């Protein structure tokens, strides 16, 4: 058991105790995913309106 | 109304428990994967302890202690006894044992190396997978995780027959971590004279002469005590059971901090089968702890009823065959 | 977040009228639309069902539709008849003759545009329209045929809005004409496709409750409608009053409808006397089949989803203990593959004249029994093409009957499919 | 000094943000009108509390926060509440209608239409920063907005602020505390999309908070306010190091450095003690030894699981009040000889300790008692994977029948995203199993 890195100030203190030692997608890509989902929503609505028009 | 689920169709013990539970009219069996249960009779392996105790408004009890495998596997039991300070490498009631892989203890075993030893594993079932030998070379050639344990060359022999035996004790630990030793144990005897089949007392392995001296090579306490009185002028309680109670209590107290459910969101109980050897000096040795024991046929009724009384109805009350070890 | 309410035909306008009497009384609105209530909770979400007109008057966002004047002259003479916006009465003179085809294809089609004119006018003064609710029967002509024609045209003009119905299913025990199973089978096909939630009110169930439980020797439609407005007030409590809930129509449908076609709900109510009802009695009764308003036995099916709404001041610890007790006594009747599929909701405002009440909403596969019995009555006549001339005389072909029958039998099959799922 | 922007998303994110900033103002002597008499530098400064609060020339101290919700009723309570004068109107952002507990609707449908406005409002906060550390993001796993919009926002924040650290405070669903049927779907979908964009995430299980409120505060039926004031004490303990003079966890980077050896396994377990009822007629103050022992009680963990059956990768003790290092070491020694504390063998068996001398602040007229000392333990243990397995099992039950899936596909999501997110959680479960 060892105490290291003891730092003190007026607000408190901090230290480390050791017991034993050891043995991204781009903007265009996100935009495309959003637009792809919008397009599928647009397709489904058009199928609905086509069914309703029949 | 109380609800339970069954997830080990091969448990003879909890098959009788669930049968009793149903015959009280106040317990209802659900399908295996209905989570809205009070009581789980869990599977032997991969029990999903992490899904217990999160159903709102349900008190949930299970019939296994998470972490009790450390006691109920051979290699891990050896490690537990060696590295637990409360059991210590100085432990007097457990045969000298080393863990050997096909951390490993092959070198320290050779250093120690009557030099007869026995090699086993928990993968060993039905008798095979076991080798008793006097040369360490034959033992290691047979292994290539196993345990190598000092073979007790001087066992207490029942007369007539000049025959080896082992003692099975049943121990119930409830949710309060009370330790209950079933007052009825069983001796599982060899039908063959001991010659240094007559070395392995397992009920399946037992050979002609099977059932000669006792029904199915099983002797119960009343007779064994009576034999100890006639032959040795002593009693089962004095010469053996005091040691058995001490060993049971030591083992179970040792792991209690690691497995206790007293402040957990679900609760556990478990039935253990302890296996002991007696040497010719009436010293008792622990051989193995079994986390999913079967029972002796005559004892199935009494003990299964006792489980419901002590472990189940204590948590789920409706509308002593045990010795409490403390 | 506004709801536009529509009521169509005789049944739909009579039940609708009672609905607005009840909830106007709960929100403190008098028959003249003046608010004279005592709690700000009454007004906090008043905008869901009411528009504010100058003079702090509240006008129901309600549209009243019929193909004949009679029932809507009755509404106008009724107790709260003055509360409705005069422009929101849309009626023809011909009638629909208990004939789905007249409601859907001939007489109704001449009237539907001007109804859609009032709907558009209401929707366009909405800050953010939640969706629409329609009350109708399925056994007559206007609410059934013209009502489902309305839904179709609303869905086309507002394809992204939720559509709900309180639909009265016919029963021979409480029947006006023999063609009701035809009218109801044609409507159920529409509802399967064009509603998000349909509360199934079986007139058989309503009658038996008045006769057996309320001990009414000779129930009238008024007695039946008393049970219905009470249940309607209950299921919309979470929309009308400030709860910790925060649910719009779409959230309700998402949580209650696991498969798009299985959106037909058994509603229920308790109690059905000055005696204080305890929480156990409330919970036991609301799950009792005898308190269900669709004549289906839940023990013959499984619950996919359940909402249980308690109203009044009571112990919630007690509510939860009895809910969890009821589930254990019905463990077999909830599907295991939708975890935590029973919702408990509380509202501290009790209905008129009750200290506490409970509304039940169940998506049960037992509802298939309701459709099965309607299918059987349909087929008994349709095998002999009996009474079909009333429909072919309005230009319908037999094939459209075969399709609607086929579609309903499909619906029944899907319910049995999920009732046996493990 | 280096600034931190807090982002609260959805109802749970907003209401918890309310509770946290109420507490922050109490801890720093900031009145609800934004004034702060102790701050003798008017109009600016680079004190430690300035990492969370900016300053106007009139001396108002303004949270570096944005609140975002897809419907306006929750944030409207902020706009008219006790702390209305604290926030700039641009910081409170509301849409017209919510995501109806549907991740796909919050992520694709409504998210697409509001994300640029949110980013624009965050950019305005960032332009006030001399050296922005990154973001603290508060949301539910279960809500449509909290799951769906947060994951979209996290992706775009990675793009627009590539260098900056992102920390999450995530509310994990519990049926004890009003849940939607589909919250397992939303949880898995948002964890899979957010995993690579989050450096360190603190899960709070509503079940644990609910139980602590029942058992320790004797509240029979906890409200959101009860839950949120308790949660805000734990959040304050975790963020105190960024807002006060100190030497442990001084910047957001240090949370990853100290708690997360492997990027994916970035979910530390929080344990807090003591929680004492304010209406306790008679109470007795707990010692350093006792509150440190309590940190290894599952009943005090933010996520219900069993650390005795996992392994530790890191462990921080954060003390507030009357604590000296000598007491901490004596307490640790005692505990290590009595508790099942197993570290993975490729990590030091140690504790990083921080002590702040100011005892916890409590809301006047609240449920929590003033205590002389308290501690929050942050430990990265494999045991927290229990909560993933629980959630994954409920997902599996519904998804095998495709229950409710049509709602998500109906918003433009593909069924394939379900199984992709589910196979990522399976991998994550295997990761915990490998290290543990
Ligand atoms: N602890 C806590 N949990 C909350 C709070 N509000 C909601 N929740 C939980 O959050 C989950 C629901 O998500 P919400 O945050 O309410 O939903 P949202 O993000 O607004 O999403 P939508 O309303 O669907 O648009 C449920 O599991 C609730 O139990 C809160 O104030 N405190
Ligand atoms: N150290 C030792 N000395 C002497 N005999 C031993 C021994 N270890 C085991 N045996 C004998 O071998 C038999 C089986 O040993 P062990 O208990 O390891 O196998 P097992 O696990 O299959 C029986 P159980 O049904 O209790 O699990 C014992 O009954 C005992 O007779
Ligand atoms: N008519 C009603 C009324 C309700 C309720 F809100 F409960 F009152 C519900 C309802 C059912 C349910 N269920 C049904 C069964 O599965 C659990 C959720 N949830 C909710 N929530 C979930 C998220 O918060 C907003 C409202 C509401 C549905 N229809
Ligand atoms: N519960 C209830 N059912 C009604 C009422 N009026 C009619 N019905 C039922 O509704 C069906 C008749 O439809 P109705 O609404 O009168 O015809 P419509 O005007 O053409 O829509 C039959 O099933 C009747 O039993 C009513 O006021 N209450
Ligand atoms: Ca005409
Ligand atoms: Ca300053
Ligand atoms: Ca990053
Ligand atoms: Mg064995
Ligand atoms: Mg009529
Ligand atoms: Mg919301």
């Amino acid at each position: 058991m060892e105490v290291i890195e003891l730092n003190k100030c007026t607000s408190g203190q901090s230290f480390e105790v050791i017991l034993k030692p050891p043995s991204d997608p781009s903007l265009e890509e996100i935009q495309k995913k959003l637009e792809a989902a919008e397009e599928r929503r647009k397709y489904q609505e058009a199928e609905l309106l086509k069914h309703l028009a029949e | 109304m109380y609800t339970f689920v069954v997830r080990d169709e091969n448990s003879s013990v909890y098959a009788e428990v669930s049968r009793l539970l149903l015959a009280t009219g106040q317990w209802k069996r659900l399908r295996k994967d209905n989570p809205r249960f009070n009581l789980m009779l869990g599977e032997r392996n991969r029990l999903p302890f992490g899904r217990l105790g999160h159903e709102p408004g349900l008190v949930q009890l299970v019939n296994y202690y998470r972490g009790a495998d450390k006691l109920c596997r051979k290699a891990s039991l050896v490690k537990l006894i060696k590295t637990s300070p409360e059991l210590s490498e100085s432990c007097t009631w457990f045969p000298e044992s080393y863990v050997i892989y096909p951390t490993d203890e092959r070198e320290v075993f050779l250093a120690a190396y009557g030099n007869v030893w026995i090699a086993k594993s928990s993968a060993g079932a039905k008798g095979e997978g076991i080798l008793i030998s006097s040369e360490a070379s034959e033992l290691l050639d047979f292994i290539d995780v196993h345990v190598i344990q000092k073979y007790l060359e001087k066992p207490l022999l029942l007369e007539p027959g000049h025959r080896k035996f082992d003692i099975r004790s049943w121990v119930l630990v409830d949710h309060l971590y009370n330790i209950y030793l079933y007052r009825e144990g069983v001796l599982r005897t060899s039908s063959e004279p001991y010659n240094s089949t007559c070395h392995l007392t397992n009920h399946c392995i037992q050979s002609k002469n099977y059932g000669r001296y006792e029904e199915g090579n099983e002797m119960f306490f009343e007779e064994f005590n009576q034999y100890l009185m006639d032959a040795l002028n002593t009693t089962l309680e004095n010469s053996i059971l005091l040691q058995i109670k001490h060993i049971i209590r030591s083992c179970l107290m040792c792991i209690e901090p690691a497995i206790s459910t007293k402040h957990l969101h679900y609760q556990s109980f478990q039935l253990f089968g302890f296996d002991f050897m007696v040497d010719e000096e009436l010293k008792v040795w622990l051989i193995e702890v079994n986390g999913a024991p079967a029972c002796a046929q005559k004892l199935y009724a009494e003990l299964c009823q006792g489980i419901v009384d002590v472990a189940i109805s204590s948590v789920f009350p409706l509308a002593s065959i045990f010795i409490k070890l403390h | 977040r506004e709801i536009v309410h529509i009521q169509a035909g005789q049944c739909g306008n009579q039940i609708g009228a009672k609905f607005w009497e009840v909830i106007s009384d709960e929100h403190g609105i008098d028959p003249t639309g003046s608010y004279h209530g005592d709690s700000d909770l009454q007004l906090e979400r008043i905008n869901v069902y009411y528009n504010e007109a100058t003079g702090n008057k509240y006008v129901p966002r309600a549209i009243l539709v019929d193909l004949e004047p009679g029932t809507m002259d009755s509404v106008r003479s009724g107790p709260f008849g003055q509360i409705f916006r005069p422009d929101n009465f849309v009626f023809g003179q011909s009638g629909a003759g208990n004939n789905w085809a007249k409601g859907h294809y001939t007489e109704g089609a001449e009237l539907v545009d001007s109804v859609l004119d009032v709907v558009r006018k209401e929707s366009e003064s909405c800050d953010c329209l939640q969706g629409f609710q329609l009350t109708h029967s399925l056994g007559g002509g206007t609410g059934s045929g013209m009502g489902t024609l309305l839904i179709s045209k609303i869905r086309e003009e507002y394809p992204d809005r939720i559509m709900n119905t309180f639909s009265v299913m016919p029963s021979p025990k409480v029947s006006d004409t023999v063609v009701e199973p035809y009218n109801a089978t044609l409507s159920v096909h529409q509802l399967v496709e064009n509603t998000d939630e349909t509360y199934c009110i079986d007139n058989e169930a309503l009658y038996d409750i008045c006769f057996r439980t309320l001990k009414l020797t000779t129930p009238t439609y008024g007695d039946l409608n008393h049970l219905v407005s009470a249940t309607m007030s209950g299921v919309t409590t979470c929309l009308r009053f400030p709860g910790q809930l925060n649910a719009d129509l779409r959230k309700l449908a998402v949580n209650m409808v696991p498969f798009p076609r299985l959106h037909f709900f058994m509603p229920g109510f308790a109690p059905l006397q000055y005696r204080a009802l305890t929480v156990p009695e409330l919970t036991q009764q609301m799950f009792d089949s005898k308190n269900m308003m669709a004549a289906c036995d839940p023990r013959h099916g499984r619950y996919l989803t359940v909402a249980a709404i308690f109203r009044g001041r009571m112990s919630m610890k007690e509510v939860d203990e009895q809910m969890l007790n009821v589930q254990n006594k019905n463990s077999s009747y909830f599907v295991e593959w939708i975890p935590n599929n029973v919702k408990t909701a509380v509202c501290d405002i009790p209905p008129r004249g009750l200290k506490m009440s409970a509304t039940f909403i169940g998506n049960s596969t037992a509802i298939q029994e309701l459709f099965k019995r309607i299918s059987e009555q349909f087929t008994a006549m349709f095998r002999r093409k009996a009474f079909l001339h009333w429909y072919t005389g309005e230009g319908m072909d037999e094939m459209e009957f075969t399709e609607a029958e086929s579609n309903m039998n499909d619906l029944v099959s899907e319910y049995q499919q999920y009732q046996d799922a493990t | 000094m280096r600034e931190c922007i807090s982002i609260h998303v959805g109802q749970a994110g907003v209401q918890i943000g309310n509770a946290c900033w109420e507490l922050y103002c109490l801890e720093h002597g900031i009145q609800p009108d934004g004034q702060m008499p102790s701050d003798k530098t008017i109009g600016g400064g680079d004190d430690s509390f300035n990492t969370f609060f900016s300053e106007t020339g009139a001396g108002k101290h303004v949270p570096r926060a944005v609140f975002v919700d897809l419907e306006p009723t929750v944030i409207d309570e902020v706009r008219t509440g006790t702390y209305r004068q604290l926030f700039h109107p641009e910081q409170l952002i509301t849409g017209k209608e919510d995501a109806a507990n549907n991740y796909a609707r919050g992520h694709y449908t409504i998210g697409k239409e509001i994300i640029d406005l949110v980013l624009d409002r965050i950019r305005k906060l960032a332009d006030q920063c001399t050296g922005l550390q990154g973001f603290l993001v508060f949301h539910s796993f279960g809500g449509g907005t909290g799951s769906g919009f947060t994951s979209l926002l996290m992706e775009r924040l990675s793009v627009d602020y590539g260098k900056k650290s992102k920390l999450e405070f995530s509310i994990y669903p519990a049926p004890q505390v009003s849940t939607a049927v589909v919250e397992p779907y939303n949880s898995i979908l948002t964890t899979h999309t957010t995993l690579e964009h989050s450096d360190c995430a603190f899960m709070v299980d509503n079940e644990a908070i609910y139980d602590i409120c029942r058992r320790n505060l004797d509240i029979e039926r906890p409200t959101y306010t009860n839950l949120n004031r308790l949660i805000s004490q734990i959040v304050s303990s975790i963020t105190a190091s960024l807002r006060f003079d100190g030497a442990l966890n001084v910047d957001l980077t240090e949370f990853q450095t100290n708690l997360v050896p492997y990027p994916r396994i970035h979910f530390p377990l929080a344990t807090y003690a003591p929680v004492i009822s304010a209406e306790k007629a008679y109470h007795e103050q707990l010692s350093v030894a006792e509150i440190t022992n309590a940190c290894f009680e599952p009943a005090n963990q933010m996520v219900k699981c069993d650390p005795r059956h996992g392994k530790y990768m890191a462990c921080c003790l954060l003390y507030r009040g009357d604590v000296v290092p000598k007491d901490v070491n004596a307490a640790i020694a005692t505990i290590k000889t009595k508790r099942s504390i197993q570290f993975v063998d490729w990590c030091p068996t140690g504790f990083k300790v921080g002590i702040n001398y100011q005892p916890p602040t409590v809301v006047p007229g609240g449920d929590l008692a003033k205590v002389q000392r308290a501690v929050c333990m942050l430990s990265n243990t494999t045991a927290i994977a229990e909560a993933w397995a629980r959630l994954d099992h409920k997902f599996d039950l519904m998804y095998a029948k495709r229950a409710f899936v049509h709602w998500y596909v109906g918003e433009g999501m593909e069924e394939g995203e379900f199984s992709e997110a589910r196979e990522d959680m399976a991998a994550l479960e295997k990761d915990y199993e490998e290290v543990g």
